[PDB]
RNA sequence: AGGGGAUCGAAGAUGAUCAGAUACCGUCGUAGUCUUAACCAUAAACUAUGCCGACUAGGGAUCGGGUGGUGUUUUUUUAAUGACCCACUCGGCACCUUACGAGAAAUCAAAGUCUUUGGGUUCUGGGGGGAGUAUGGUCGCAAGGCUGAAACUUAAAGGAAUUG
């Protein structure tokens, strides 16, 4: 947050899961950050470049986890036909 | 699944599906017509009859009573109407 | 001792308390 | 001389991590207190009990002390360590530790009109330990922690100076009062809140970008 | 506490199960409770085929068999080299040997 | 058998968002489910939904952001003075600074924030945060 | 539901089922029977005066091996025998 | 009894897994080497160093043994392990592609020679 | 996006098919693989493999993103992934766990076995829950090779194959390898084969 | 209160064991056990878990009904049925895994959606004894059932797990 003058405060704002808008506490150590690569025009991936996804801890253990980086990674264009939104 | 589009099932998991626990319940169920052999006059039955069903002609047979689907007469054409 | 039989002991006591009552009416 | 075993630990004798909010943003594991002590210098350290717990064995019994230590700098950090030895002396050493290890961030807030400095909570909070339930509520300016002596310096070494206090079960349970209590505190950042309904940019880990700091 | 689920039995929508008499001391237990075993056994031994075949008319005869089932109850059972005890988490295994 | 639709449709928000659910569907579809919906919509709770209309009382399909922490309904609809707001809003709200306690008044369904600038009282639906 | 009625309309059920269950109660159920004013040999009064009748050597419970040094009164209001306490050491020559 | 403590044990499997090109399997070889490469506090002990160093010999002169990694076994053991055949047991021999596999095939838009053989229930 | 040169070419699925990586598990199913297509006869289910390359690509620009070659960990505990994984770290950085896998081996940070690697690729998610299990407490991703009946949790990105053949999980391995080495620039040619035999990841009983 | 009365068998009689043994073991054996008409109204009558309603994780099996499949076998190779196999489904008795969650724990798919405390409703409890006792009512032929105290006394009784 911050008070009536600007000048930030509540430190560390935290980040969020991305299937399901929810925080990634300081403590949660089943979450995890997956880093996929770009290719340039020539199937070789450019180094210190990445689509980022960040998964909390309570959809990777029930399981969700796989399913929800195939609709994650389909809708950013570096995937395909492989999820459909009918199930 | 934690995504899917509950608006628009696809029409195989709504053929399994029970018949009130659809998007929005039909029947299952359907008519028939029946070719009862003779006189054309043909007669409308349903897919579950209840009931003997005869022709208003020749009133021998035309479908008989169980506990599902009606089960039609040995020898008789029919069409789903 | 047992329930069952503290039980068993009092109903025999509330037989006699219930006859030496009955002398007097 | 420390010589530390890990990636994370690493990187703190190498500088590229100052701040211990870098470590709580990509939940890295702490497993080396040294960490602690290098980003948190200014944390202050206290026992509130010891009490002793005692073994049957064929000869007698076998009597060991539990050590409840709480550490943490009295702005925004706490931590909670519990150790049994053979030694108090070593049990408390020990209990230090542990503590270090369990930093975590409080999320202070206001009671309202935000002038600065937040002197509460943001929301109300809860933990459960055992039978043990410590509610935490946000109170206005002047008015303290309103606590247990146990539970108000755990808080007082929180960094929050003014909250309300509800408590439930067998309190007199020392060690689950002190966990119900870690626990409300330490949910004050996971509880989403409007203003942090804001988008961010998922900001790379620092494991990547100083990879070159690492073990090989 | 509670011992087991089933807490000893396999009586799970029946109310009352009719009990039977067990072999060993007339003890009643309720069928379902019972420790029911199944004896089949030849008719003689596994000794005296080798001399009840020659002295015997219709050479290799049958060599019959004896069936019975036998129900014991929870002490005859354990007294008897049965099923007599077993850890808390073997108690939750129902295969048979 | 069923009391309150509101509940059912509530509570199935609740237990969807708990899972991490983007959807959750609702029946029977009453219209103050409409009326507290558009309120949690209107202050980004849940997002879009959907009316399905079968003939017999309507389906509701809730998109759901992961945004709601709880929903919930006050049961019975105890009558609230206008000056009683204070009290439901500090029992159960998280906060002074967000928070709804959604309640039915004479002028429509609407919030306690909103009830405050329109100073007008009722009965009290729930709550949202 | 979890047990009591919520009904707007069910005041009544609320207040008797509590006004029946507080005579689980030992100081409501005490207070409303008035066993103080009918037992507990003082008139529901703070103190009471009476005369000695007796010197007592009660002999303490255990774990303890003493003798207490009692006195046997009887209440001037009520005629009620009762037994009192002469805490101090050596207090017991003043009560003869 | 005759059974061996670590000390027996773990020096002989020592002595082995950097000598194999050395001491062989007699006894008096062996307990006349072991005391030049490696110094034992007592004679006892290194009689019993020795004599396991034989017995643990005997078990590899027939197939290897298990925790035992010398110089020669392990060469040998990665030389076979580059063996790749000549038939390419993934290359054709002729693929037969059962019914609803064949409908995978044109699904994807992709032409491979099939040999379709149906399989029932 | 992708080049468009990375779609399943006439002679990948040759192999996939040669292997049998397309036939999964009996009747029995996990809701949490929609990658099964048209259900044989005999209860078989067929494997969309157009998803399993596609899935294949994603996990090998995953491993070819991160920083250090030495940092992924192949981890195969069963008998039919042991050379497979191997030699996956032998054309790749990819520190190999083969056998068993010492619990403790990412928690105990004073254990010899003491590794911190920044992804594990698994063969078996049921057979190394161990594995699976510790990297849950220390925030490390998981590629597995799931079959249709595989456990998935604690997984992420994982592809769908036959594990019950030893052709399909060697096959897999290989193939890894291949695009993990193209996708890094060692294989200059996006077209080119790759003369190393698939043979070269595949168990033999002798 | 009639009928019936084989078997087993409160009581009782006996043999034995024992320091004693009015018990356990053995042999007899009355009431009872069985039935008809009428009472009794209890039980660890237990899932020690009130009823109605909604939602929340996976898996197989089974019982009843239904649907589909050129599916297998028997009639009349051949149809329909019947019995099996595969898929789905509604309802039931349960079962396996896990812990999102709950619990003091044992454990629990409900004993979850309960300090982020409210779907509707019924009943019961308020430290351990005295005590389910006294007394008064009411029901029963009786045995007894239901309702049900107080004086007094006490600092612990109690639940689940831990190590001996
Ligand atoms: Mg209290
Ligand atoms: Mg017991
Ligand atoms: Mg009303
Ligand atoms: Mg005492
Ligand atoms: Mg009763
Ligand atoms: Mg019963
Ligand atoms: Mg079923
Ligand atoms: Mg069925
Ligand atoms: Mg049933
Ligand atoms: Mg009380
Ligand atoms: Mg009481
Ligand atoms: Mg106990």
């Amino acid at each position: 947050m911050e008070n009536d003058k600007g000048q930030l405060v509540e430190l560390y704002v935290p980040r969020k899961c991305s299937a399901t808008n929810r925080i990634i506490k300081a403590d949660d150590h089943a979450s995890v950050q997956i880093n996929v690569a770009k290719v340039d025009e020539e199937g070789r991936a450019i180094p210190g470049e990445y689509v980022t996804y960040a998964l909390s801890g309570y959809v990777r253990s029930r399981g969700e986890s796989d399913d929800s980086l195939n609709r994650l990674a389909q809708n950013d264009g570096l995937l395909k036909n492989v999820w459909s939104y009918s199930r | 699944v934690l995504v899917q589009d509950l608006l628009h099932p696809t029409a195989a998991s709504e053929a399994r599906k029970h018949k009130l626990k659809t998007l929005v319940q039909g029947p299952r169920s359907y008519f028939l017509d029946v070719k009862c052999p003779g006189c054309l006059n043909i007669t409308t039955v349903f897919s579950h009859a209840q009931t003997a069903v005869t022709c208003e002609s020749c009133s021998t047979i035309l479908c008989t009573p169980t506990g599902g689907k009606a089960k039609l007469s040995e020898g008789t054409s029919f069409r789903r109407k | 001792m047992r329930a069952k039989w503290r039980k068993k002991r009092t109903r025999r006591l509330k037989r006699k308390r219930r006859k030496v009552r009955a002398r007097s009416k | 001389g420390w010589v530390p075993v890990t990636k994370l630990g690493r990187l703190v004798k190498a500088g590229k991590i100052t701040t211990i909010e870098e470590i709580f943003l990509h939940s890295l594991p702490v497993k080396e207190f040294q960490i602690i002590d290098t980003l948190l210098p200014g944390l202050q350290d206290e026992v509130m009990n010891i009490k002793p717990v005692q073994k049957q064995t064929r000869a007698g019994q076998r009597t060991r002390f539990k050590a409840v230590v709480v550490v943490g700098d009295s702005n925004g950090h706490v931590g909670l360590g519990i150790k049994t030895a053979k030694e108090v002396a070593g049990a408390i050493r020990a209990g230090i530790i542990i503590a270090k290890l369990s930093v975590i961030p409080i999320r202070r807030g206001y009671w309202g009109t935000n002038l600065g400095q937040p002197h509460s909570l943001a929301t109300k909070t809860t933990g459960k330990c055992g039978s043990v339930t410590v509610r935490l509520i946000p109170a206005p300016r002047g008015s303290g922690i309103v606590a247990s002596p146990a539970v108000k310096k755990l808080l007082q070494l929180a960094g929050v100076e003014d909250v309300y206090t509800q408590s439930n079960g067998k309190t007199r349970t020392l060690e689950n009062t002190l966990k119900a209590a870690f626990v409300a505190i330490g949910n004050t950042y996971g509880f989403l809140t409007p203003n942090l309904w804001a988008e961010q940019p998922l900001p790379v880990s620092p494991l990547d970008i100083y990879s070159d700091e690492a073990s090989a | 506490p509670k011992k087991r689920a089933s807490n000893g039995r396999n009586k799970k929508g029946r109310g009352h199960v009719k009990p039977v008499r067990c072999v060993n001391c007339s003890k009643s237990i309720p069928k379902d409770k019972a420790i029911k075993r199944m004896a089949i056994r030849n008719i003689v031994e596994a000794a005296a085929v080798r001399d009840l075949s020659e002295a015997s008319v219709y050479p290799e005869y049958a060599l019959p068999k004896t069936y019975n089932k036998l129900h014991y109850c929870v002490s005859c059972a354990i007294h008897a080299r049965i099923v007599r005890v077993r850890s808390r988490e073997d108690r939750k295994n129902r295969a048979p040997p | 058998t069923r009391s309150s639709v509101l509940a059912d449709a509530l509570n199935a928000i609740n237990n969807a968002e708990k899972t991490g659910k983007r959807q959750v569907l609702i029946r029977p579809s009453s219209k103050v489910i409409i009326k507290f919906l558009q309120v949690m919509q209107k202050h980004g709770y849940i997002g879009e939904f959907e009316y399905i209309d079968d003939h017999r009382s309507g389906k509701i399909v809730v998109q759901l952001n992961g945004r709601l922490n709880k929903c919930g309904v006050i049961s019975p609809r105890f009558n609230v003075k206008i000056g009683d707001i204070e009290k439901w809003t500090a029992n159960l709200l998280p906060a002074r600074q967000f928070g709804y306690v959604i309640l039915t008044t004479s002028a429509g369904i609407m919030d306690h924030e909103e009830a405050r600038r329109k100073h007008v009282s009722g009965k009290i639906l729930g709550f949202v945060y | 539901g979890k047990g009591k009625p919520r009904g707007l309309n069910s005041a009544r059920k609320l207040r008797v089922h509590r006004r029946n269950n507080r005579w689980a109660e030992n100081n409501y159920k005490k207070r409303l029977l008035g066993t103080a004013f009918k037992s507990s040999p003082f008139g529901g009064s703070s103190h009471a005066k009476g005369i000695v009748l007796e010197k007592l050597g009660i002999e303490s419970k255990q774990p303890n091996s003493a003798i207490r040094k009692c006195v046997r009164v009887q209440l001037i209001k009520n005629g009620k025998k009762v037994t009192a306490f002469v805490p101090n050491d050596g207090c017991l020559n003043f009560v003869d | 009894g005759r059974v061996r403590t670590k000390t027996v044990k773990r020096a002989s499997k020592a002595l082995i897994e950097r000598y194999y090109p050395k001491l062989t399997l007699d006894f008096q070889t062996n307990k006349r080497l072991c005391d030049e490469i490696a110094t034992i506090q007592s004679k006892r002990l290194r009689n019993k160093i020795a004599g396991y160093t034989t017995h643990l010999m005997k078990r590899i002169q027939k197939g290897p043994v298990r925790g035992i990694s010398f110089k020669l076994q392990e060469e040998e053991r990665e030389r076979k392990d580059q063996y790749v055949p000549e038939v390419s047991a993934l290359d054709l021999s002729r693929l037969n592609v059962d019914n609803q596999t064949s409908d995978l095939v044109k699904s994807l838009g992709l032409k491979l020679p099939l040999s379709v053989i149906n399989v029932s229930a | 996006s992708l080049p468009a040169t990375f779609d399943l070419t006439p002679e990948d699925a040759q192999l996939l098919l040669a292997a049998n990586t397309h036939l999964g598990a009996r009747n029995v199913q996990v809701h949490q693989e929609p990658y099964v297509f048209n259900a044989r006869p005999d209860g078989v289910h067929v494997i969309n493999v157009g998803k399993t390359w596609e899935k294949l690509v994603l996990a090998a620009r995953i491993i070819a993103a991160i920083p250090n070659p030495e940092d992924v960990v192949a981890i195969s505990s069963r008998t039919f992934g042991q050379r497979a994984v191997l030699k996956f770290a032998a054309h790749t950085g990819a520190t190999p766990i083969a056998g068993r896998f010492t619990p403790g081996s990412f928690t105990n940070y004073i254990t010899r076995s003491f590794k911190e690697p920044r992804l594990v690729i698994v063969t078996d998610p049921r057979s190394d829950a161990q594995a699976i299990k510790e990297a849950s407490y220390v925030n490390i991703p998981v590629i597995a090779l799931t079959d249709l009946d595989s456990p998935s949790e604690f997984v992420d990105v994982a592809i769908p194959c036959n594990n019950r053949g030893k052709h399909s999980i060697g096959l897999i391995w290989y193939l890894l390898a291949r695009e993990v080495l193209r996708l890094r620039g060692a294989l200059v040619d996006r077209t080119q084969p790759w003369s190393i035999m698939p043979d070269l990841y595949f168990y033999r009983d002798p």
